[PDB]
């Protein structure tokens, strides 16, 4: 396995999740719950399919956080663009959710890109999973956004910036090992 | 099948659950290049996933500097909870050679509890075994809530114990909110 | 042999009445804790007709000067947490029960959210009273009490087995419906037919029935559902009838459509029954048949059923009239 330059990595969570999961008697020990959770996954993966996204690739899943790249297929920089479209097309795909599950989920999108590696861990289980700075940032992006907006760097804001993009300066946010750093929200 | 996705997960029960952390990590980040660090991680990483099938631990998943895995998957176990004690174990032991092999205070943060699970995969692309409970959640509310290089354990996984080890009151409700929030009563072992 | 049989409705269409039935009609006794529950509903109903007369528009004089201080009375309790139902309290109830502005406000109720347990028990509150009192089933089937959570009835006809599953059935609780959608055997959903004048509680803008007919849509026509067949209940029949006797709101104004409405072929009017009441009762079928019909594909059907929940009599013949069709 090796590195690379100008990966786009991008975290969706849906925090309204946590509290929703019940376990009961009536709700199969919280299985009726991870039901659900399978039927927007999948909702989501439907989309990697798509032609458009074909340049997508999915990483993980972390609980009901969603981890997705683009860029290991290689104007350039058209991957981090194409990336954003896909986060607004989950929540597509979750708003048809809502409307069956008589539910209100948002989503949670952190995004990013740079100097990345994407091998494979432990001998064990032999599993593709993408290291580096530039991805533990794109995790800050989720954890510390909001919902339903997309929250990304200095760095990307620019780029996005030059295609057609418009943005809003959510201000400074802490990164353990970084410091204090501008983020930005992108507007629909 | 003709309606939801079919679902390829199962209930279990009686199994214990670990998570585990490394202490003061982005202090070696910010040490070595993105290449070199990556090495020494996937180093540490492949050997705890190695003692786990000496100490009889499915793996769950790597979460950047946070591991994870468990006992009584895929088939079950009395010596459950006795096996991902001593994963932790080995593990302490384990993180100690890379303090000597760079210099840097890096270490652990085990937390252990025991109850029911879900199991199996989730969507249609890309799967990965993975684990669903709130005794889950608890497990990993313990990796937040242990204390350095030592081994965090719950009420119920001293009931799956029986005491052949010698611990203490940890106390965990005064670190992490979900323990003490949730009347926790915590342990460390000596 | 079991039937995984999932029940669902609007707010306070009528569910765990039926729940309730299924209990009384097929289920094998402290009950002193739902006199309680009916103690607890004199109030609500009281306080709210009193409330809303000064609220309205026009505003509703009492017909007594007299029972104002017993207005002032009422509303000087209606918050008060642990209630004592001292006998001053009835006296009072009573009175303003008793005075004709009062009942005269009654008369526009649906201006204003009110349990429909209202007249009923106001009509007797003197038998409610007595400390020796225990409530007749009919009272007993009446009193409501909100459903926060969901709950499983277990029950049998004929040695076959029933599941029941009440669910809460306003906007925050159908969140929570989905746990009961896979592994059903086919679903009932209730409508309160009656609730043509009013709006629901949720907001208190949107029309009950308007409510409940786009929430049977997006049911009917629902993802994880297109298999299941569903029973309605037009439920609240005996109400309803009475609305459309009374006359005295029109249909038409609340559902413009009823206008030029004519009445349905295989009208099946129940022996006696009111011309005009049987439009109704089918045109609202109507309504529901409209979405039913207009998709679904030959792949799950409608069974609609007029009822009356509190009508133990009613509700055994048309559950008989189900468990009938569970067959298929
Ligand atoms: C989805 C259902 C439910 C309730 C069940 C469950 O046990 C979880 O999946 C665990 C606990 C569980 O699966 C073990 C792994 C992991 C990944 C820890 C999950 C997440 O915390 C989930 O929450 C989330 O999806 C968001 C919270 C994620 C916070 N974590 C904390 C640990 N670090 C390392 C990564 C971020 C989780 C709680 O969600
Ligand atoms: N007059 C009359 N009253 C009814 C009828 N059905 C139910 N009720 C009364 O109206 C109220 C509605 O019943 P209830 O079961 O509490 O509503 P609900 O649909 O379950 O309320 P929710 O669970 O959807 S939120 C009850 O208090 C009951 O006494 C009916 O057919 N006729
Ligand atoms: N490939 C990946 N897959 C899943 N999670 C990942 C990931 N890469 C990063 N993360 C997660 O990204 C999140 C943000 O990481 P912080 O910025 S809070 O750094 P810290 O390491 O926690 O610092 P410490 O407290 O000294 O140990 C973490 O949950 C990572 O596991
Ligand atoms: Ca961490
Ligand atoms: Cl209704
Ligand atoms: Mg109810």
């Amino acid at each position: 396995h090796q590195s690379y330059d100008c990966v786009c990595v991008m975290f969706a969570s849906i925090p309204d999740f946590k509290e929703f999961y019940t376990e009961s008697d009536v709700n199969k020990e919280g299985l009726e719950c991870l039901r659900l959770l399978n039927e927007i996954i999948a909702d989501f993966d439907d989309l990697l399919s798509k032609p458009k996204f074909s340049g997508v690739e999915k990483i993980k899943t972390i609980g009901s956080t969603y981890m997705a790249a683009t860029g290991l297929s290689a104007r350039q920089y058209m991957h981090i663009g194409t990336m954003v479209e896909f986060a607004y097309a989950l929540v597509g795909k979750l708003d048809a959710i809502n409307k069956h599950s008589f539910n209100d989920f948002k989503l949670r999108v952190g995004i990013n890109h740079g100097p990345v590696i994407a091998g494979v861990i432990g001998a064990q289980k032999p599993q593709y999973d993408i290291w580096g700075n530039t991805v533990n940032v794109a995790s800050r992006m989720d954890s510390t956004g909001v919902l339903d907006k997309i929250q990304v760097t200095e760095e990307t804001s620019l780029i996005l910036q030059t295609l057609g993009y418009t943005c809003t300066c959510r201000g400074i946010i802490n990164v353990k090992g970084k410091g204090d750093l501008k983020t930005y929200f992108v507007n629909t | 099948d003709m309606m939801f996705h079919k679902i390829y997960i199962q209930k279990h029960d009686n199994v214990s659950i670990l998570f585990a952390d490394i202490e003061g990590f982005t202090s070696l980040a910010s040490q070595c290049t993105a290449q070199e660090l990556v090495m020494t991680l996937n180093e540490l990483f492949a050997r705890f996933d190695k003692l786990a099938a000496e100490n009889h631990c499915l793996r769950i998943k790597i979460l950047g500097d946070c591991y994870y895995c468990v006992s009584g998957l895929p088939e079950a176990r009395a010596d459950h909870a006795h096996c991902c004690v001593e994963m932790g174990m080995d593990m302490i032991e384990a993180i100690s050679l890379v303090r000597e092999m760079t210099g840097v205070n890096v270490n652990m943060r085990v937390g252990i509890h025991s109850g029911r699970v879900h199991c199996g995969v989730l969507g249609l692309r890309k799967w990965q075994f993975d684990v669903w409970s709130n005794d889950v959640t608890l497990a990993n509310h313990m990796e937040a809530g242990g204390k350095a290089g030592r081994i965090h354990i719950t009420k119920a996984t001293l009931s799956y114990l029986n005491g052949d080890y010698e611990v203490e009151p940890g106390c965990g409700g005064e670190r992490n909110a979900y323990l003490k929030e949730h009347s926790i009563e915590t342990f460390l072992i000596l | 042999a079991t039937h995984r049989l999932l029940l669902l409705g609007a707010g306070e269409s009528g569910k765990s009445t039926i729940v309730k039935q299924m209990r009384i009609l097929h289920v094998n006794g402290e009950k002193a804790t739902k006199v309680q529950d009916i103690k607890n509903n004199l109030k609500e109903a009281i306080e709210t007709i009193v409330a809303a007369m000064s609220n309205l528009v026009p505003p509703v004089e009492l017909a007594n000067p007299e029972n104002q201080f017993r207005v002032d009375y009422i509303l000087s309790v209606m918050n008060v947490p642990d209630f004592d139902f001292p006998p001053e309290f009835y006296e009072h109830a009573k009175a303003l029960w008793e005075d004709e502005g009062v009942r005269a406000c009654y008369e526009r109720s649906n201006e204003y959210q009110l349990i429909d347990c209202a007249q009923y028990f106001l009509d007797k509150i003197d038998v409610i009273k007595q400390d020796d009192y225990v409530p007749s089933d009919q009272d007993l089937l009446r009193c409501r009490v909100l459903t926060s959570g969901i709950f499983e009835t277990k029950f049998q006809v004929d040695k076959v087995n029933f599941h029941m599953f009440d669910v809460g059935g306003q906007r925050d609780e159908r969140r929570k419906w989905i746990q009961c959608f896979n592994d059903v055997t086919a679903i009932i959903f209730v409508v309160a037919s009656s609730s043509y004048n009013m709006v629901i509680r949720e907001d208190n803008q949107t029309n009950r029935l308007q409510e409940a007919l786009n929430l049977f849509k997006s049911i009917w026509n629902n993802r994880w559902l297109r298999t299941i067949s569903v029973i309605l209940f037009l439920n609240k029949q005996d109400l309803l009838a009475e609305k459309v006797l009374a006359g005295k709101s029109k249909i038409e104004d609340y559902f413009p459509e009823f206008a030029r409405y004519t009445t349905p072929e295989d009208a099946t009017p129940e022996p006696g029954e009111d011309p005009r009441v049987t439009r109704a009762k089918y045109f609202i079928r109507d309504e529901f048949l409209r979405i039913s019909t207009a998709s679904g594909d030959g792949r799950h059907y409608c069974y609609p059923h007029f009822t009356c929940a509190v009508d133990t009599e009613n509700i055994r013949r048309v559950f008989n009239d189900c468990r009938d069709i569970i067959q298929r």
